[PDB]
């Protein structure tokens, strides 16, 4: 019926706006900051994707933890977490954030940023290729492509 | 009346669009979870009141200048302009540009 | 006749006035003491004085009411009386006022002495020690 | 004399906006009143009409009153013309 | 048809002020040696909409403790002073034609500022209240040049009505007769709108962003008809509109041009700037532009 | 990089400046003595990267 | 051997002395520095097409 | 290449068309194919009044010309 | 005298009795009196404008300046007397009595 025509339709056009627009905020805690910073280079121009380089977190989409989360930082991490407007979206980018990493049996690091906050997608590497990074934020944008919130709502 | 219509509709739909802003997330349901007082901040807004006054004595400018009486305006509009020169040489050297 | 928009305007300034002489919470005195100003100007605008009324709207409002927000924020029957004829091809108020540097050559002189000695007052008051 | 073109020359490096600010000023001061020209700015003045011109009586005894805007009699702008 | 006209005023102007964010990123993005937007529309074109609908459809963060209704206010009296601004502009006929129209924007200028005051006292911080004021200490410093500039240029046109600026620069542009008055007003106009170098500092911030963006298209039209004056043909105007609007936008290109050229000022560096070496020269240039139509029987008409 | 930095102000000018680090301390030093010269030698690239 | 980064004396004449009041008034390495903004705007981006196109690997 | 910085710009220019290019147009429907009469000074504000009481339909730009004098 | 006079009058007399009210907070002792000056430049120069007496028109702006310029001090003195006290109530000028 028409009924959930529209909610498809609109949901796909609120799904579009939300992905084709996404601004990060980025925990440069190490060295995987360095290849974040290498994909806004020229070569891969994040920005082109409408992805813009260092929001603020008041108006951030999504967050990319990259680097060692140790247990001194974990509740400034969730504090900035916290503060995000939602709908928000973590990406865990390297063997550090993914699981601890090369101090994974350490007494003062986190074993893996989702301890701490939900993750999205899990970007492997020590550390990813910048090329890699930017594979893993179009997985996120198709994985927001993929939800459906009006359908729910209608169907409940 | 058409500029009283102007800012109505200015103010309408600036008000309208912050209302929309406002109002359409808050339909969706969600988890829904001192002493310093720096003296220099108010020296200088004294200092921007004072030659704000100043200024304001001089915009009659453009129309002083068709008077007949042309040496005398100028020298009143060049007494203005220096006595506006010497306050600020006067906040100058006694140190009140300072940070 | 739009019900004695003066009228209107003049009841709007004296209910801005009784709303920020309470004195409740200086900045929303101060914000009633602002809307009271732009109906002041509407009022003057309104009966002709458009330098005048542009003059309250840009010196008192614009700079004299934002040091006051700004210290503050550091802190914790018409329509008859009117006229006949016309102006020429001037209007009066601005010949009036831009008569200041011509005829009113002694008010120049005690208007910037007074000026000058308010900075050098504001100087020595606030130099503390 | 050595004296005064040291300190302009000193100061001329270091602080050019002052130097600048003070010769247009005193030239803004200084040379209206040797200008032949602001006496033509005064007669231009004069010379634009915001009122209405209201006729003299007559009674014999105005030879260089006009009887006609045309007449020779009276002020001209010959000169604001050619300026 | 006047509603249709402020209609055709406003809508338009919010238009260009959503597509100058994507002309910036591009431009920025070439400068930089890489692109903009290219992705979202054919060359980046749906990208501002995109972003708006992102914008509008994200949870809004009320502080929870601050007054609401300052908190509310403060965007609604930024984008009303920003399409206000717009009204007295003759491009090449005003909507409004005020007698002292360059009086009336530097008033809507003048009271740009308590927008800055009303959002960092809502704030319910301190730090953003630091940031607040030395944001209107920047904005009413910059705003006495502008004045002091603004009234010595006119002294030239003869009055403040903006159309007679038309007839004024019939024949010359008005930036031969005093380019230094117009470098001094094209910075005091960066400083003006918290542009970079001089940048210290959901729903409501992209109405904040609008009305900053919009001040700054219109900074630029102000400043292209009060020194680069168009010819205006009486029976066909649209020539005098292209022009202006060719003008109005190099000078923003401009805008986005020093953006990507310099770093910025500390505070105090760029108040020493101004009260020191703008307000000197303001006064001096200003005591010159009242000396000169006398001094050379140069005085303009109207009275 | 991440820095924790805790200053005194007097207006202006700043008066006291106290940082404060290990919010990057995986703790290096004492991973190294687990493995073999070979095994830690890749730390060296994590440590100044 | 070891080199001085900023051992330079500026010359006192007149000459050279408004040459640096000239820079200072006109703003002239501002200039300098939106020349070359601007020429290089006009050459080409070094970004490439991904996914479409991919950066280069070695064995 | 840098052109593809054109297309936004176009756009951006196109919305600037609008106001201007509007405001002559209505200034032209609403004046009867002329400029809108400028009145300052209030002996401009004379002869529109004069005009509008002797056009006959209460509009000021009614041009009567000698075809009126009889 | 027409009712518009009558408004300023009245609202010039509120501001005065607001200002000799003193609840607390000195600077809305401040706010009053330039609300009373607000309301003095109002009525002037309506009277100014409706006689037609052009001369007259320089007085207002030279009120509001001289007012502004009283603003400015008595500001200053509300500033000094918080870095006193930390604060402007007004019960806190208490040291000299009669
Ligand atoms: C005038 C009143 C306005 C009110 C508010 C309305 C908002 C403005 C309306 C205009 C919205 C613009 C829509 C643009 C969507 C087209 C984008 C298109 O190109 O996307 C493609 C199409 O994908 C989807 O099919 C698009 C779905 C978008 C919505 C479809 C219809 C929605 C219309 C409903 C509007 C009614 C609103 C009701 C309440 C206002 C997929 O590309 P994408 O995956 O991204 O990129 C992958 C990268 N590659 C391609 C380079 C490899
Ligand atoms: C006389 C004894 C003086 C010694 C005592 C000193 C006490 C203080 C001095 C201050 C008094 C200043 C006197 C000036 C009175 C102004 C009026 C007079 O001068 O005539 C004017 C002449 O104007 C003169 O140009 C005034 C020049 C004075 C201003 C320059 C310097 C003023 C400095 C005074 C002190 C200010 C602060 C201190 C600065 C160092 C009028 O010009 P005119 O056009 O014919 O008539 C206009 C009427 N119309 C339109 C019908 C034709
Ligand atoms: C330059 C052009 C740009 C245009 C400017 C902006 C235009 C704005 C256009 C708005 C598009 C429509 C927005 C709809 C999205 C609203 C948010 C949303 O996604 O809905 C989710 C929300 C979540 O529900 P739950 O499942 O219960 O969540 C509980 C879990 N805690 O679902 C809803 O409430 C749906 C509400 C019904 C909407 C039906 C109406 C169709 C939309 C028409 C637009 C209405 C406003 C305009
Ligand atoms: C907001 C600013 C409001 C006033 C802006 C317009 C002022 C102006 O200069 O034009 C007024 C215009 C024409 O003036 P002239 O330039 O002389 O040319 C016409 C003569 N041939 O005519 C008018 O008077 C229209 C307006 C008069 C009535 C209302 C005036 C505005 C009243 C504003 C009330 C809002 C106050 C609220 C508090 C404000 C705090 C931010
Ligand atoms: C006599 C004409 C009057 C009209 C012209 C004036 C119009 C506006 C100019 C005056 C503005 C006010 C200036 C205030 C003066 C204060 C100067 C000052 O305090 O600066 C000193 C130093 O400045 C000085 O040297 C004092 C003035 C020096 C002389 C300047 C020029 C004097 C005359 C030069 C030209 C004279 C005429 C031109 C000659 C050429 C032929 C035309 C210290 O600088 P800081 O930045 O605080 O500290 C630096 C270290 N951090
Ligand atoms: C014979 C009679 C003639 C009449 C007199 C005329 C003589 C004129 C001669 C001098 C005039 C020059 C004045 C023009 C402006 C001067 C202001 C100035 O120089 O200020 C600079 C500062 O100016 C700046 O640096 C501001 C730059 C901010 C960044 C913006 C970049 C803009 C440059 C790109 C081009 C801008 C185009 C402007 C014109 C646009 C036209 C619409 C000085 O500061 P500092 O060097 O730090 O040192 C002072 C302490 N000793
Ligand atoms: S994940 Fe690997 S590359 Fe990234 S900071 Fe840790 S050790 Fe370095």
């Amino acid at each position: 019926s028409r009924g959930e025509y529209v909610v498809a339709k609109l949901d796909d056009l609120v799904n579009w706006a939300r992905r084709s627009s996404l601004w990060p905020m980025t925990f440069g805690l190490a060295c995987c900051a360095v290849e974040m910073m290498h994909m806004a280079a020229p070569r891969y121009d994040m920005d082109r994707f409408g992805v813009v380089f260092r929001a603020s977190p008041r108006q951030s989409d999504v967050m990319i933890v990259a680097g060692t989360l140790t247990n001194k930082m974990a509740p400034a991490l969730r504090k900035v977490y916290d503060q995000m407007p939602e709908p928000r979206y973590v990406v865990s980018m390297g063997s550090c954030a993914n699981g601890g990493g090369y101090y994974h049996y350490s007494y003062s690091v986190v074993r893996g940023c989702d301890r701490i906050v939900p993750v999205d997608i899990y970007v492997p590497g020590c550390p990813p290729t910048a090329e890699a990074l930017l594979y893993g934020i179009l997985q996120l944008q198709r994985k927001i492509k993929r939800e459906k919130r009006l359908r729910i709502w209608y169907r409940r | 009346m058409n500029i009283m219509l102007t800012l109505l509709t200015n103010v309408t739909l600036a008000s309208l669009l912050v209302l929309i802003a406002f109002w359409l997330p808050q339909l969706n349901a969600y988890s829904e979870k001192r002493l310093p007082f720096s003296m220099k901040f108010f020296l200088v807004a004294i200092t921007f009141l004072l030659f704000d006054l100043e200024i304001a004595l001089l915009l009659p400018l453009p129309w002083a200048s068709q008077t007949n009486n042309l040496k005398t305006m100028l020298t009143m509009a060049l007494f203005l302009l220096i006595l506006l020169a010497a306050s600020l040489a006067y906040e100058w050297t006694q140190k009140g540009l300072e940070w | 006749m739009t019900m004695y928009i003066a009228f209107i305007l003049s009841t709007i300034f004296v209910i801005g006035f009784v709303g920020f002489s309470s004195k409740p919470s200086p900045i929303y005195g101060g914000l009633g003491l602002i809307v009271s100003g732009g109906v002041g100007c509407g009022i003057v605008l309104n009966f002709g004085g458009s330098f005048l009324g542009l003059m309250v709207f840009l010196i008192y409002l614009g700079g004299m009411l934002v040091v006051f927000g700004y210290t503050t924020a550091m802190a914790t029957g018409d329509w008859v009386i009117y006229d006949t004829g016309d102006s020429g091809f001037f209007s009066e108020e601005a010949m009036g006022i831009a008569a200041l540097y011509s005829y009113g050559t002694w008010l120049v002189i005690v208007t910037g002495w007074s000026l000058l000695i308010g900075v050098v007052v504001i100087m020595e008051i606030t130099r503390g020690n | 004399a050595g004296r005064i073109a040291s300190f302009l020359k000193n100061a001329w490096a270091k602080e050019p906006v002052l130097v600048a600010s003070f010769a247009i000023g005193g030239l803004a001061i200084i040379l209206p009143s040797l200008s032949p020209y602001t006496n033509y700015a005064i007669r231009i003045n004069r010379a634009t009409p915001y009122n209405y011109p209201v006729p003299l009586r007559d009674d014999g005894n105005m030879p260089d009153v006009p009887s006609h805007p045309q007449d020779p009699q009276g002020p001209s702008l010959e000169w604001l013309k050619n300026l | 048809m006047f509603m249709i006209n402020i209609l055709s005023l406003i809508i338009p102007i919010l238009l260009a002020v959503a597509f100058l964010t994507l002309v910036e990123r591009k431009v920025l993005g070439y400068m930089q040696l890489r692109k903009g937007p290219n992705v979202v529309g054919p060359y980046g074109l749906l990208q501002p909409i995109a972003d708006a609908l992102k914008l509008f459809t994200k949870e809004p963060l009320r502080p929870a403790t601050s007054s609401i209704s300052m908190f509310i206010i403060a965007p609604i009296l930024a984008l009303s002073l920003a399409l206000t601004m717009w009204v007295p502009l003759p491009m090449p006929y005003p909507l409004i034609n005020m007698n002292l129209g360059v009086l009336f924007m530097l008033a809507m200028s003048s009271l740009a500022v308590y927008s800055i005051l009303w959002s960092g006292w809502a704030s319910n911080s301190k730090y953003a209240l630091i940031g607040a004021l030395r944001a209107v200490a920047q904005t009413i410093s910059y705003e006495v040049t502008l004045a002091i500039i603004l009234l010595s240029v006119l002294l030239m046109n003869g009055s403040y009505t903006l159309s007679t600026l038309i007839t004024t620069q019939e024949h010359i542009w008005m930036i031969f007769t005093s380019w230094p008055l117009a470098m001094m007003w094209f910075i005091s106009t960066l400083a003006e709108t918290n542009r970079a170098p001089f940048d210290l500092t959901a729903g409501p911030f992209a109405m904040f962003f609008m009305a900053e963006y919009a001040n700054i298209i219109m900074m630029n039209a102000f400043t292209a008809i009060l020194f680069l004056g168009a010819s205006h043909d009486p029976h066909t105007p649209e020539l005098y509109t292209i022009n202006f609007v060719l003008k109005t936008l190099a000078l923003t290109i401009t805008f986005l041009w020093i953006r990507a050229s310099y770093p910025r000022f500390r505070y105090d560096q760029l108040m020493h700037l101004l009260w020191k070496s703008f307000l000197p020269l303001t006064l001096a240039l200003c005591m010159w532009h009242i000396s000169l139509p006398i001094m050379t029987a140069s005085i303009p008409p109207q009275s | 990089g991440v820095l924790r930095l805790v200053m005194e102000l007097s207006g202006e000018m700043v008066r006291k400046c106290d940082p404060h680090i290990g919010l990057l301390h995986r703790g290096t030093e004492k991973l190294i003595e687990y493995k073999t010269y070979l095994q830690a030698l890749p730390y060296f690239d994590r440590l100044d990267y | 051997t070891y080199k001085f980064v900023n051992m330079r004396e500026p010359s006192m004449d007149m000459k050279s002395v408004t040459d640096r009041a000239a820079q200072t008034l006109l703003w002239t390495e501002l200039v300098r520095g939106l020349g070359m903004t601007l020429s290089y705007l006009f050459r080409e981006p070094a970004t490439i097409n991904y996914p479409f196109e991919k950066g280069p690997l070695s064995p | 290449m840098w052109f593809e910085i054109l297309p936004g710009i176009a756009v951006m220019a196109a919305c600037l068309f609008i106001p201007g290019m509007a405001t002559a147009h209505i200034h032209k429907f609403t004046n009867g194919g002329k400029e809108k009469r400028v009145a300052h000074f209030s002996y401009q504000w004379n002869l529109m009044e004069r005009d509008r009481r002797i056009s006959g339909v209460n509009r000021y730009h009614v041009t009567k010309g000698l075809e009126n004098i009889d | 005298m027409p009712l518009v006079y009558m408004n300023i009058i009245m609202a010039f007399a509120i501001a005065l009795a607001g200002l000799l009210m003193y609840r607390s907070h000195l600077m809305s002792s401040l706010l009053c009196l330039e609300g009373m000056m607000l309301s003095l430049f109002i009525m002037s120069t309506l009277i100014i404008l409706n006689t037609h007496f052009t001369l007259a028109n320089m007085m207002p702006i030279i009120l509001l300046v001289f007012a502004a310029c009283e603003a400015a001090l008595g500001l200053s003195l509300l500033v000094m007397v918080s870095n006193t006290y930390g604060t402007d109530y007004v019960q806190n000028l208490n040291l000299l009595q009669c």
